[PDB]
């Protein structure tokens, strides 16, 4: 088993300025990280994987980064949808596992 | 006949018999215990770790039939792997890793394998060890190792070094990384340093991946009836994850002697910049200091009659200088 | 184009068992592989199985090991996890993900749970 | 071409995975062209273009998103092609190849695009199977250099539509030879605007475009060279399924690639070069700095010594009252600093 | 006719005659007792070394029927390694290498192969050799190689030369070691001559290679009729060794490319320390000089004779500007 | 490419001479060498005609155009031969890389035979052009001098097969002369290589750069040649054209992995003269670096105690320049000290 640890517990910030979560892993993995939005009553959505990539659709604004075992979410242009919930996940191992989670609010 | 290796702090002999019913074992340092199990019907994975005592060894040989000039191999840690078939066992040496994270250098270790009627022997050089995973399926039953034949156990032993394999490959991806960032954020000599010890890290890892990979590649195609059919597809897996270390471990090499080259580069231009501040300061102020010589001159004959207040003056003309030195420099921008 | 539709979950006392269909549209379930994730109400994601209907290769949760099993009916394209013995903290949404694999070096590969289903309460 | 598909760890058996970074966008198109009249059919779906596998006239299907797995593993499978060859298809990370089998040729090629104002050389890996009378095509991303290929058959241009398959296979690695070398007209263009940079203004950022230069030439080197190679097996034998007028045309495409390598090596050479003299120019930056620094010493440093000599708080000192010992001795000092700047001027610094 | 070879101290003869059944020795330097033994039914292999004593080697020559081309080709020591095939004999020329320390260089040693019916036999300058193993195989009856006839002893030499260079390039791994301290903490000009003595080597190593390789391939490839099958396989299992030969030393000659590239850096980075010593020393004392002889004036009349103390007030001013000078380099990390 | 291949129009030229294009002008001469399994005959003359009848001659013969700067003969041979005015100029263009031309009659190819002169470190190269037609073989080189002679030794003295085969056995063995020639300059080149190493190290003298980068340049020609060879001696293996009989084209290939050696060892020769500039740069950064150290120990001790001494300079109404109990002496003492611990700095640091 493989826990990862998602921080801040919350973030509360305005619009307009960069939202940085942290993430980071009991043993390190390579890349194989994902992050996800969740809207209270909506089902996850993905942003990013591979800790560095945007997916499809997604907007520019999220960017992931990677040094050693600590990944990064950060947000340099807010927009005011982008208040919710956050997920890790890891998919290095056959056993996926994701953060604690972080909402973001105003 | 003598012990290449330099580590004796540690011996002991550990044995498992295992069947479908049930399994015992015992980690005792008698030497005649093994030899009853050359017998047995069953499967076992007999492991002595110390092998710097050359009599046990010696009496393993000869009870289990060893040719001498394998056997005096064992005891050769400086082997690259390979492979010997004989019409009864089979003799394979592999190289286990130890990598550090802190400590930025790994150590190797000669693990030799025999494989004979239905049972399987191991000759380490330490405690410590990376076939846990496979130890415990057996204990536990988890996985199908237990019902299989006495082969599929050193498949297991092969398959669990391969996976020590790939979580040492993980730990040198993380320390590339970091090292990424490091050469492009903080470059000095510490970090050349770093980066050439990983650099021979990587280039042993490949001379020694590359014997390993004939090994299994060998032991596949050649499939002799000792190793039988049935475990001919696993080690066709085996193969493919020796393909998967062998690439990720060229592409590092690559990635890391590409990392070096503009810091490298970058010398040269730095001394142009300690020239500029040095050349600046001189040209400033030695014909400065100059000039106050000059007119502080001890001859006893100067105008020193002031007539317009002349200390003022003085301290003009050396601001004005100092403006047009400063003034001067700039207008092709060079500094 | 691509929907996912989950079925059989709401309501069963603790202790008994209950199966959970995930309906696929717009896509194979042969080429891909299916997750079962779960979520307490409140509370954080929880991973609880993967399966790959091309092989049946089965991977369960540390959480619930042994305790469900999760299967793929390729012609019927569902997938079906299967609770047992349902405990206190079982009670959660369930949720259905598609997965697809990328590249990272020659040796780690990872996937991302791109789409995902509406998700079904159970107690 | 081996009787089992290669195994991965930490994967189900029997897994393909797509391993580029290109998901944007999927499309299918397809271009049945007969002897007298074209069709072009563009598309989202699979199994439209699926029967499109026993036209008698030659046909040209194009996929682009390779991304998308299932599609790629359908389309194999319906063509009655290889599972290791759609291993080779998804993997981008490998050289440009050929191989030769009963009912069809795989080749894997590459084609580049190079952007200025970021000097990034991308590749972008595509996938040509000849079968029977059709020619699968697998890229990755929107947009190929195949545009002409395409006008050519639209307006019955050339002679694509007497032809069958093998000449679409031609037709279009000519036209990815053809990209070849614009490619290397840009490379020119931006080497020759980089030399120029390099030898009159040596900075940090020259050195950083320089080196990048320099694995954009060694990653072409690796491209172009197995190109050649996969040319010259594609043009040398081939009895099965390419006929024999067709092997000349092949030929020239051959040399084409011959060329091109030869060039790449001449920038190579440059590039090669570039970086010694980078360092011979910083190098001159910094003799004139020494210059104006020596400057500064010489006519000022031995000054102040004698206007120590003679301006000591020395008792015995005769020249204090000299008639107009100041105004001579400043006229020496100054003959001294003047003929020692003339003496400098003759070394011209 | 004419003798070519540079050594001429030693002279040696020696016959291993192998068989199932039985193994006889050599022993002495019979000259005569070779010839009778031509036409023995148990393959057998034959070492002459020292040819320099030529009337043995034309006496041996002409008894055996060899073309007087091959023993030309055979004295002459500047010759590439090259295989001729006939229709009674086969010949391959091929070169052996040895390494020393406190001399960095290797020389090579001009081995001709001669395959005639079951007898292989071959011509050395100097007593010794990598035959070693094949040697003590063959003595001590280990493997399949007694079995088998005189091809697969052609085919056991050839093995254990190509594996010489595992040895070689093990030495080699050695020297790359000392080089490693040895420019990581003293850059020094003896450094420049050892590592690019190293590169020599290295370039001189797959210089000779690639012959090697194309030797191999013609024996692979062309499968003369008196080598009838169930060799062939080792002869490629051989270039595949010939193939890993070629990678390793690819890859130690960029080690020691970036070795000289680290040298190049330091001595970049001593200059530019001793020249950042100098411009410190100068950037903080040249306003402290020009502010000392801006007081030395000789003015008759001055107005800052007296401010409270007005000398420990400049001392102070002094203090400041050298401090400030000191320090706004510590924000720069200049030294 | 390869537009109907007609003659070119140069315009300073007449619309259809062929110029020789070299700059050799001393020598001409013809040798014939006419072989067959029992016999050979062979002579050198200078009237072209009487080498003509030798087309028909079933045996097969080897003629050679010392002297190509004569385009008189060489369009008397090529009208005679039917050999293709193009062909002609290429013949003459000596400024040109190696090639090879397959037609229906006859097989073209370009050589370059390089020799290398010790004490002048520049390579010239002489190219030779070899016109395989029939059962006859043109060779036409710029002047005297050749690699051939071993193969003239094998015609004389009859040895090995080279009198009982064809004239493609005969191209065959050229070709394998001029590779071994090759090989032999390329051993040249080591030696240079290891005779460089030793100046530019020991002595960083200002010519040494000037070798270094003619080799360089030397070194770059050399692999500009040595490809187009490769690539002619491929063509000879795999295209087989009907002239060489299918008997040696086992032939051809030995001679292609010699073409492959021989780049192999240009490619690392060339980044070993790359290695040479930056040790020469190494070397002269040290030898300007001693005397760097030199200026800074200097002006490190000589700027604080100047200071010092300009410090007590100062001239003020109130002052401490009157002497303590002997101030001086303390004075010379604080100096020395300071002098002391920067003489033991320059210990540490171990510089100087
Ligand atoms: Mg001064
Ligand atoms: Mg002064
Ligand atoms: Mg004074
Ligand atoms: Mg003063």
């Amino acid at each position: 088993d493989i826990q990862m640890t998602q921080s801040p517990s919350s973030l509360s910030a305005s619009v307009g300025d960069r939202v940085t979560i942290t993430c980071r892993a009991s043993q390190s993995v390579s890349s194989a990280v994902a992050w996800y939005q969740q809207k209270p009553g909506k089902a996850p959505k993905l942003l990013i994987y591979s800790a560095s990539s945007l997916y499809s659709g997604v907007p520019s604004r999220f960017s992931g980064s990677r040094s050693g075992t600590d990944f990064t979410l950060t947000i340099s242009s807010l927009q005011p949808e982008d208040f919710a919930t956050y997920y890790c996940q890891q998919s290095s191992s056959s056993l996926i596992t994701f953060g604690q989670g972080t909402k973001v609010e105003i | 006949l003598v012990y290449t290796g330099k580590y004796r702090e540690d011996f002991e002999i550990e044995v498992m018999n295992y069947s479908i019913e049930e399994f015992r074992e015992f980690k005792t340092t008698d030497v005649e215990s093994v030899l009853p199990f050359r017998d047995s019907s069953t499967p076992t994975w007999i492991n002595i770790t110390g092998i710097h005592r050359t009599d046990v060894v010696q009496r393993v040989g000869e009870f289990f039939g060893i040719h001498p000039l394998v056997l005096e191999d064992i005891l050769n840690v400086h082997q690259r792997p390979k492979v010997e078939f004989f019409e009864n066992y089979v003799f394979i040496v592999l190289k286990m890793f130890t990598y550090d994270k802190n400590l930025h250098e790994l150590e190797s270790e000669q693990v030799s394998l025999i494989l004979t009627k239905n049972c399987v022997l191991m000759f380490q050089e330490k405690i410590g060890d990376v076939f846990d995973p496979v130890r415990e399926r057996i204990r536990y039953n988890r996985g199908i190792i237990r019902k299989k034949r006495a082969d599929y156990l050193l498949y297991s032993l092969i398959d669990a070094l391969v996976d020590d394999y790939f979580v040492l490959l993980e730990k040198i991806d993380d320390e590339i990384d970091v090292l990424e960032e490091e050469v492009l954020e903080r470059p000095e000599k510490e970090t050349v340093q770093r980066t050439h010890q990983l650099k021979r890290n990587l280039v042993e890892l490949r001379k020694t991946i590359w014997p390993l990979r004939e090994v299994l590649s060998s032991l596949y195609r050649d499939v002799p009836p000792l190793i039988e059919k049935e475990t001919v597809p696993y080690f066709r897996d085996v193969y493919d994850h020796t393909i998967q270390i062998a690439d990720t471990v060229e592409t590092f090499r690559d990635i890391v002697s590409g990392l070096l080259d503009v810091y490298l580069s970058s010398v040269s231009n730095k001394t142009n910049e300690v020239m500029k501040v040095l050349t600046i300061i001189a040209t400033i102020f030695m014909p400065l200091t100059f000039i106050a010589g000059i007119y502080g001159m001890n001859f006893e004959y100067m105008p020193e009659l002031r007539w317009k207040w002349g200390y003022p003056v003085v301290l003009a003309v050396m601001g004005v200088i100092a403006v047009i030195m400063v003034v001067y420099f700039k207008k092709k921008k060079w500094l | 184009e691509v929907q996912l539709v989950e079925s059989g979950g709401g309501l069963v006392q603790p202790g008994g068992s209950l199966r959970l269909s995930c309906a696929a549209s717009g896509f194979n379930v042969s080429y891909y592989s299916i997750h079962w994730v779960r979520q307490a109400p409140g509370k954080g994601l929880e991973w609880v199985a993967s399966i790959s209907s091309s092989s049946g290769s089965t991977s369960y949760a540390d959480s619930v090991k042994g305790r469900f099993t999760i299967s793929a009916d390729t012609s019927k394209n569902t997938a079906y996890l299967q609770m047992n013995s349902l405990r206190a903290e079982d009670t959660a949404v369930y949720y259905c993900a598609r997965s697809y694999w990328y590249y990272i070096w020659s040796y780690s590969y990872g996937n991302a749970m791109d789409y995902w289903g509406q998700g079904t309460l159970v107690t």
